[PDB]
Protein backbone atom coordinates (compact mmCIF):
# COMPACT_ATOMS: atom_id res chain seq x y z
CA UNK A 1 0.00 0.00 0.00
CA UNK A 2 2.34 2.70 -1.32
CA UNK A 3 0.73 5.84 -2.75
CA UNK A 4 2.77 7.70 -5.37
CA UNK A 5 4.01 11.01 -3.87
CA UNK A 6 2.40 13.11 -6.64
CA UNK A 7 -0.98 11.52 -5.91
CA UNK A 8 -0.63 12.04 -2.14
CA UNK A 9 0.19 15.70 -2.69
CA UNK A 10 -2.72 16.28 -5.11
CA UNK A 11 -5.24 14.58 -2.80
CA UNK A 12 -3.85 16.51 0.11
CA UNK A 13 -4.36 19.75 -1.75
CA UNK A 14 -7.89 18.82 -2.82
CA UNK A 15 -9.09 17.88 0.70
CA UNK A 16 -9.11 19.02 4.32
CA UNK A 17 -6.63 16.29 5.25
CA UNK A 18 -2.93 16.67 5.94
CA UNK A 19 -0.49 14.59 3.92
CA UNK A 20 -0.10 12.26 6.92
CA UNK A 21 -3.86 11.82 7.21
CA UNK A 22 -4.22 11.05 3.50
CA UNK A 23 -1.60 8.30 3.77
CA UNK A 24 -3.21 6.94 6.95
CA UNK A 25 -6.64 6.81 5.25
CA UNK A 26 -5.04 5.05 2.29
CA UNK A 27 -3.37 2.40 4.46
CA UNK A 28 -6.68 1.64 6.17
CA UNK A 29 -8.63 1.76 2.90
CA UNK A 30 -6.21 -0.67 1.21
CA UNK A 31 -6.21 -2.88 4.31
CA UNK A 32 -9.99 -3.23 4.03
CA UNK A 33 -10.08 -3.15 0.20
CA UNK A 34 -6.81 -4.70 -1.06
CA UNK A 35 -7.53 -3.96 -4.74
CA UNK A 36 -8.07 -0.28 -3.92
CA UNK A 37 -11.63 -0.32 -5.29
CA UNK A 38 -14.72 -0.57 -3.05
CA UNK A 39 -17.81 -2.03 -4.73
CA UNK A 40 -21.51 -1.65 -3.88
CA UNK A 41 -21.78 -4.99 -2.05
CA UNK A 42 -18.87 -4.07 0.19
CA UNK A 43 -20.37 -0.61 0.74
CA UNK A 44 -23.70 -2.11 1.87
CA UNK A 45 -21.83 -4.64 4.02
CA UNK A 46 -20.48 -1.72 6.04
CA UNK A 47 -24.01 -0.41 6.75
CA UNK A 48 -25.47 -3.84 7.51
CA UNK A 49 -22.74 -4.17 10.17
CA UNK A 50 -23.91 -0.87 11.66
CA UNK A 51 -27.63 -1.74 11.51
CA UNK A 52 -27.88 -5.54 11.25
CA UNK A 53 -31.71 -5.49 11.67
CA UNK A 54 -32.55 -2.53 9.47
CA UNK A 55 -32.43 -2.67 5.68
CA UNK A 56 -29.57 -0.43 4.42
CA UNK A 57 -30.04 -1.45 0.78
CA UNK A 58 -31.62 1.84 -0.33
CA UNK A 59 -29.44 4.29 1.63
CA UNK A 60 -26.19 2.54 0.73
CA UNK A 61 -27.13 2.55 -2.96
CA UNK A 62 -28.06 6.24 -3.03
CA UNK A 63 -24.85 7.30 -1.23
CA UNK A 64 -22.68 4.87 -3.20
CA UNK A 65 -23.86 6.33 -6.51
CA UNK A 66 -23.00 9.88 -5.35
CA UNK A 67 -19.57 8.77 -4.06
CA UNK A 68 -18.88 7.03 -7.43
CA UNK A 69 -18.08 10.27 -9.22
CA UNK A 70 -17.07 8.66 -12.52
CA UNK A 71 -19.89 6.11 -12.41
CA UNK A 72 -17.64 3.13 -13.09
CA UNK A 73 -19.31 1.05 -10.34
CA UNK A 74 -16.38 1.34 -7.91
CA UNK A 75 -15.20 3.77 -5.23
CA UNK A 76 -11.48 4.38 -5.78
CA UNK A 77 -9.31 6.04 -3.19
CA UNK A 78 -9.50 9.49 -4.86
CA UNK A 79 -13.29 9.28 -4.62
CA UNK A 80 -13.10 7.80 -1.10
CA UNK A 81 -10.96 10.60 0.35
CA UNK A 82 -12.70 13.54 -1.37
CA UNK A 83 -16.04 12.15 -0.23
CA UNK A 84 -14.76 11.73 3.33
CA UNK A 85 -13.23 15.24 3.31
CA UNK A 86 -16.49 16.99 2.42
CA UNK A 87 -18.92 14.90 4.46
CA UNK A 88 -16.69 14.87 7.59
CA UNK A 89 -14.77 18.16 7.42
CA UNK A 90 -16.67 20.48 5.12
CA UNK A 91 -18.27 23.74 6.15
CA UNK A 92 -22.03 23.63 6.71
CA UNK A 93 -22.64 25.07 3.25
CA UNK A 94 -20.29 22.47 1.70
CA UNK A 95 -21.89 19.57 3.59
CA UNK A 96 -25.34 20.73 2.44
CA UNK A 97 -24.18 21.15 -1.15
CA UNK A 98 -23.03 17.49 -0.94
CA UNK A 99 -26.40 16.49 0.53
CA UNK A 100 -28.19 18.36 -2.27
CA UNK A 101 -26.39 16.12 -4.79
CA UNK A 102 -27.67 13.07 -2.83
CA UNK A 103 -31.25 14.29 -2.53
CA UNK A 104 -31.49 15.45 -6.15
CA UNK A 105 -31.88 11.87 -7.26
CA UNK A 106 -32.77 12.59 -10.89
CA UNK A 107 -30.11 15.33 -11.25
CA UNK A 108 -32.56 17.91 -12.61
CA UNK A 109 -31.26 20.62 -10.22
CA UNK A 110 -34.20 20.55 -7.79
CA UNK A 111 -35.28 18.46 -4.82
CA UNK A 112 -38.90 17.34 -5.17
CA UNK A 113 -40.90 16.03 -2.21
CA UNK A 114 -40.82 12.43 -3.53
CA UNK A 115 -37.03 12.69 -3.59
CA UNK A 116 -36.86 14.03 -0.06
CA UNK A 117 -39.16 11.18 1.00
CA UNK A 118 -36.96 8.59 -0.79
CA UNK A 119 -33.89 9.67 1.20
CA UNK A 120 -35.69 10.00 4.55
CA UNK A 121 -37.43 6.63 4.04
CA UNK A 122 -34.05 5.11 3.15
CA UNK A 123 -32.67 6.46 6.41
CA UNK A 124 -35.52 5.14 8.58
CA UNK A 125 -35.37 1.81 6.73
CA UNK A 126 -31.74 1.42 7.83
CA UNK A 127 -31.68 2.91 11.35
CA UNK A 128 -35.35 2.74 12.41
CA UNK A 129 -37.93 5.17 13.78
CA UNK A 130 -38.77 6.59 17.20
CA UNK A 131 -41.53 4.53 18.82
CA UNK A 132 -44.56 6.75 19.23
CA UNK A 133 -48.29 6.78 19.93
CA UNK A 134 -50.28 5.51 16.92
CA UNK A 135 -51.88 9.01 16.79
CA UNK A 136 -48.47 10.76 16.65
CA UNK A 137 -46.64 8.30 14.42
CA UNK A 138 -43.17 9.31 13.22
CA UNK A 139 -43.88 8.66 9.52
CA UNK A 140 -41.35 10.00 6.97
CA UNK A 141 -44.30 11.37 5.02
CA UNK A 142 -45.48 13.80 7.70
CA UNK A 143 -41.92 14.76 8.63
CA UNK A 144 -41.16 15.47 4.96
CA UNK A 145 -44.42 17.37 4.56
CA UNK A 146 -43.38 19.73 7.34
CA UNK A 147 -39.77 20.27 6.32
CA UNK A 148 -40.45 20.40 2.59
CA UNK A 149 -43.13 23.04 3.08
CA UNK A 150 -40.92 25.10 5.38
CA UNK A 151 -38.06 25.15 2.89
CA UNK A 152 -40.17 25.80 -0.23
CA UNK A 153 -40.37 29.53 0.42
CA UNK A 154 -41.89 30.18 -3.01
CA UNK A 155 -44.18 27.07 -2.80
CA UNK A 156 -43.51 25.84 -6.34
CA UNK A 157 -43.27 22.17 -5.31
CA UNK A 158 -39.51 22.01 -5.71
CA UNK A 159 -36.36 23.00 -3.78
CA UNK A 160 -33.32 24.83 -5.09
CA UNK A 161 -29.88 24.52 -3.51
CA UNK A 162 -30.47 27.97 -2.05
CA UNK A 163 -33.81 26.99 -0.49
CA UNK A 164 -32.21 23.80 0.94
CA UNK A 165 -29.02 25.37 2.30
CA UNK A 166 -31.11 27.80 4.37
CA UNK A 167 -33.13 25.06 6.05
CA UNK A 168 -31.63 24.90 9.56
CA UNK A 169 -29.70 28.19 9.31
CA UNK A 170 -30.95 30.97 11.57
CA UNK A 171 -31.65 34.57 10.62
CA UNK B 1 -33.18 9.20 24.10
CA UNK B 2 -33.22 9.77 20.32
CA UNK B 3 -29.92 9.62 18.37
CA UNK B 4 -28.60 13.18 18.56
CA UNK B 5 -28.56 14.04 14.87
CA UNK B 6 -31.73 12.35 13.57
CA UNK B 7 -33.52 15.58 14.35
CA UNK B 8 -31.65 16.67 11.17
CA UNK B 9 -33.17 13.88 8.98
CA UNK B 10 -34.44 15.56 5.83
CA UNK B 11 -32.22 18.63 6.23
CA UNK B 12 -29.14 16.93 4.77
CA UNK B 13 -27.00 16.72 7.92
CA UNK B 14 -28.18 13.25 8.94
CA UNK B 15 -27.35 11.73 5.54
CA UNK B 16 -23.98 13.49 5.55
CA UNK B 17 -23.05 12.11 8.98
CA UNK B 18 -24.14 8.58 8.12
CA UNK B 19 -22.23 8.78 4.84
CA UNK B 20 -19.12 9.96 6.67
CA UNK B 21 -19.38 7.14 9.22
CA UNK B 22 -19.64 4.51 6.52
CA UNK B 23 -16.50 5.79 4.83
CA UNK B 24 -14.67 5.88 8.19
CA UNK B 25 -15.65 2.23 8.80
CA UNK B 26 -14.41 1.42 5.27
CA UNK B 27 -10.98 2.79 6.15
CA UNK B 28 -10.43 1.31 9.63
CA1 LIG C 1 -15.62 5.28 -9.44
CA1 LIG D 1 -34.58 16.26 -8.70
CL1 LIG E 1 -30.62 14.11 6.02
NA1 LIG F 1 -39.13 26.40 -4.39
Amino acid sequence: SKLKPEVVEELTRKTYFTEKEVQQWYKGFIKDCPSGQLDAAGFQKIYKQFFPFGDPTKFATFVFNVFDENKDGRIEFSEFIQALSVTSRGTLDEKLRWAFKLYDLDNDGYITRNEMLDIVDAIYQMVGNTVELPEEENTPEKRVDRIFAMMDKNADGKLTLQEFQEGSKAD
Amino acid sequence: SVPRFIKYTGYGNAAGLLAARGLMAGGR
